[PDB]
């Protein structure tokens, strides 16, 4: 589902930037999905030169928070991963030890 | 805000019947779009002095300085384009948006970066979000491998080579196929 | 004896053969390849000759697709000289004085306008 | 012979170490790179996670 | 490249008369003809098997006991001419030109054929030949024209020019 | 005038970065559809490994490239049609994300700020250049005990020529037993 909508958005940015890049080379335009060369002409997006266009607050706040949940994001995965691998061991010296009941007692491995 | 949202007082339209030329810079004027300091509202002011000396527009706004809001595109009986712009001399032009006929509404021109970030993100959260309720849930194990507890599997249900020295069908896919050969075997 | 360019000239039988699309053409090695697997051992040495193929195949994909191909055959249609065509489909881009710089033999083969429309139908292709 | 026999087996296995411990090595090394914060836009901000994420799996991944 | 009908007569043995002879004919045929080239009509791409296989004959050899089956079939061959414009693909850059490669034929692009805004640049990470913007190296696939073909050997080998207009790189 | 051939150069690179992803993740999905059942999780990583390549390109190719891009609006010309084919345009002119994930970006703004009635007046990003930054040098230091490491007998080839000679050897032995040369 979710990589359906982003990805058919994804086709509809090389589809757009086909329409944009339309504008002179026609090795681009090809691409676009087959509903839209039946209907809507190449070359019909431009673009135009304007602003800065704007900033805020938002934007640096934004890029520190995310970037902290990230790295705890990655201290909750090693830990919590610690914990996984750590029983992982839990269980799996049980079969060798009982190994040790076998290959130290001399059985066919 | 600036983007793909209503913005109608349509009864002007009614009025006017549509837009003809410099009308389209009044309900535009009725638009926040519009700009207070714009050549095309000091100009305005102008209008409120002068009047009569405004022209059509672009004579009167692009040889003076400020915020201007250009025509140069129609597209009867729709959409028009009118970029906003800033000239810094009688000659000079420092252009802005394409503000445009969206028709009973006038929109900015988004910039591709804001889209392509807004897909780059999408996308990305897309398999961030892939990552998140569904990780962890095929268990590692050196010998048990991935694992993947139910109540109830079913629904359905760098290692060791040497060893010891269905076909749910009963055959039937066979059979299926002989079906094929079959209904016209008499037929051929 | 005849060792030219032109202006469509050499050979009379290959004049008289048609030459086959770049991308068409892959798809048809495609189509025999697939028809060859149908019951193998596995392996089916490429020689040398496959290998540069397969590269320049791909590496001119001017239709990556089974319908790409039909299209671009709906598209044309006039011959008019077998290897114009086919050098037309190979080359693309764009404009008409382009073309006649091309392939000089078109001289006073073909219009302009038509050309145009052409060059368009193949960019959104 | 008997001899590349185990001989390539055991290099198999010292290669595969190779393979998952520097995959450990430089997937938890670039996330150090990823740390970098300012004079980038904050939708260029947004593909760091994910990275992060690449990473960290990438070596629990080479851990099993 | 084109496709056209060839002919090739195939030397059977007694050894293989069985039953499924015509099985035989068209695996020897393939192998064969497939891969080769002539001055005549170049290099054989690939034999449409199937279909587009005609088997006639045939007449058994008196003082041989083999038996020749003529063969007609449609293949895929790519012969070259002089004054065809082709897109190829640069492989090495050298003092000495351009050794381009079209399909499974090789064009040289002698440095004598390339424009002067071209200077050849050897202390450039890659040896390259830039003006100009424009940079070819050992991956930049170029338009020539040939001007000169030759067949030494059933192989084939000709000179392409970057004189015209519209020609160089793609 | 240079910035029209960045469009057609730098947005030619993009949307072919973007013919990758798409269509390739098209055989991702597909690849998921080869499924009965349980999907093959190592190729799934491997799948987002590809990704990371992906992300890696095209964030490159956001570079200085938004240096340009952030002066540029889009607009359809003269061969758009008009009557109603707009509103999807206007789509494809509406940068809005999703509105759950925009929410969510205001959730994270709005929460941080909970965070600040959390903890009423206190700067941290300023010395958080620093925080950064001493990332910036113990990965060097990292760096530095990761050269300080050494890192990967070869006499087990050696114990080839043991049996080398003694095929030799193995000669030797037959030679008696055939000529029995002394």
């Amino acid at each position: 589902e979710q990589i359906m909508i982003a990805q058919t958005e994804c086709s509809l940015a090389l589809d757009m930037t086909s329409l944009l890049l339309s504008k002179f080379k026609e090795n681009s335009i090809e691409t676009i999905s087959p509903f839209l060369k039946s209907t809507v002409p190449p070359s019909s997006l431009q673009f135009s030169r304007s602003q800065p266009p704007e900033s805020k607050e938002s934007d640096a706040t934004l890029a520190k928070c995310w970037k902290e949940k990230s790295l705890t994001s990655s201290c909750k995965f090693l830990f919590e991963a610690k914990e996984r691998l750590t029983s992982v061991v839990e269980t799996e010296h049980e079969y060798y030890t009982e190994l040790v009941k076998v290959k130290e007692a001399s059985w066919p491995l | 805000d600036l983007t793909s949202i209503q913005w109608r007082m349509p009864e002007w339209v009614q009025s006017m019947g549509g837009l003809r030329t410099e009308n389209v810079l009044e309900y535009f004027s009725q638009s926040p779009f519009y700009s207070h300091k714009s050549n095309n509202e000091m100009l305005k002011m102008q209008s409120q002095f002068n009047a009569l000396d405004l022209g059509d527009l672009n004579s009167q706004l692009k040889r003076l300085t400020g915020i201007q809001f250009v025509i140069i595109h129609e597209r009867p009986p729709f959409l028009w384009v009118i970029q906003k712009q800033n000239r810094l001399n009688e000659n000079e032009v420092k252009p802005l948006t394409v503000y445009f006929v969206c028709n009973e509404n006038i929109y900015m021109a988004p910039n591709a970066y804001t889209l392509l970030a807004t897909r780059m993100l999408n996308a990305t959260y897309c398999f961030q979000k892939a990552l998140t309720k569904i990780e962890k849930f095929p268990q590692y194990n050196p010998q048990e491998g991935y694992t993947y507890p139910k109540l109830s599997n079913d629904n359905l249900e760098e290692n060791k080579n040497q060893s010891i020295e269905p076909e749910d069908f009963s055959v039937v896919r066979a059979f299926m196929q002989s079906l094929h050969s079959s209904k016209e075997a008499p037929d051929v | 004896f005849e060792e030219d360019a032109a202006q469509l000239k050499l050979g009379p039988e290959f004049e008289n053969e048609d030459m086959l699309t770049v991308s068409e053409a892959k798809i048809l090695i495609e189509t025999v390849l697939a028809q060859r697997a149908r019951e193998t051992n596995g392996e089916i040495p490429m020689t040398d000759v496959m290998k540069k193929t397969v590269a320049y195949f791909n590496v001119f994909a001017r239709f990556k697709t089974a319908e790409a191909t039909y299209a671009c055959e709906r598209i044309l249609g006039n011959r008019f000289h077998k290897f114009e065509r086919a050098q037309l489909g190979t080359l693309c881009c764009e404009d008409a004085e382009e073309a006649r710089t091309l392939i000089p033999s078109l001289a006073n083969k073909i219009d302009d306008q038509n050309l145009q429309g052409i060059l368009d139908e193949l960019s959104t292709l | 012979s008997f001899q590349r026999q185990l001989v390539q087996r055991t290099n198999t296995l010292n290669s595969s170490i190779d393979n998952a411990t520097l995959t450990i090595l430089s997937r938890f090394q670039d996330i150090l790179d990823i740390a970098i914060n300012e004079g980038k836009d904050k939708y260029t901000v947004a593909p760091e996670v994910y990275q992060i994420e690449c990473h960290t799996v990438s070596m629990v991944r080479a851990v099993e | 490249f084109f496709l056209k009908e060839l002919s090739l007569t195939i030397s059977l043995h007694p050894s293989y008369f069985g039953p499924r002879m015509q099985d035989y004919l068209k695996a020897k045929l393939l192998a064969d003809v497939e891969g080769t080239c002539s001055g005549q009509y170049g290099y054989i791409i690939c034999v449409l098997d199937s279909n587009t296989i005609d088997i006639d004959k045939g007449r058994v050899v008196p003082g041989q006991g083999f038996a020749e089956f003529e063969v007609k079939y449609r293949a895929v061959l790519w012969r070259p001419f002089r004054g065809e414009v082709v897109d190829a693909i640069v492989t090495t850059v050298n003092k000495m030109g351009f050794f381009a490669n079209i399909g499974p034929l090789n064009v040289f692009v002698s440095s004598h054929l390339v424009p002067p805004d071209m200077k050849f640049d050897p202390t450039a990470n890659p040896p390259n030949y830039s003006g100009e913007d424009q940079v070819i190296e050992k991956g930049s696939n170029v338009r020539l024209k040939i001007v000169g073909t030759r067949t030494d050997a059933t192989e084939i080998f000709a000179i392409a020019t970057m004189k015209e207009d519209y020609l160089g790189v793609l | 005038d240079i910035s029209t051939e960045k469009t057609v150069e730098s947005l030619e690179a993009i949307r072919h970065r973007i013919a990758q992803i798409v269509q390739s993740l098209t055989h991702f999905l597909a690849i998921l559809h080869q499924s009965e059942s349980l999907s093959p999780w190592p190729t799934i990583h491997k799948n987002f490994n590809i990704l990371l390549s992906q992300i890696h390109s095209l964030s490159n190719n956001l570079a200085a490239h938004s240096h340009t891009l952030q002066t540029t609006s889009i607009y359809p010309s003269l061969e758009f049609p008009v009557k109603e084919q707009e509103p999807l345009l206007t789509t494809l002119l509406r940068t809005k994300a999703l509105p759950e994930v925009e929410e969510w970006e205001a959730n994270t703004l709005q929460e941080y700020e909970a965070s600040i009635s959390s903890q009423p007046k206190k700067k941290e990003a300023n010395d958080a250049y620093q925080k950064d930054q001493l990332w910036d040098q113990a990965r060097i230091i990292f760096m530095e005990e990761r050269e300080n490491y050494s890192w990967f007998r070869q006499l087990e080839i050696d114990r080839a020529t043991e049996e080398q000679n003694a095929n030799q050897m193995l000669t030797d032995i037959l030679s008696f037993m055939k000529s029995g040369k002394r």
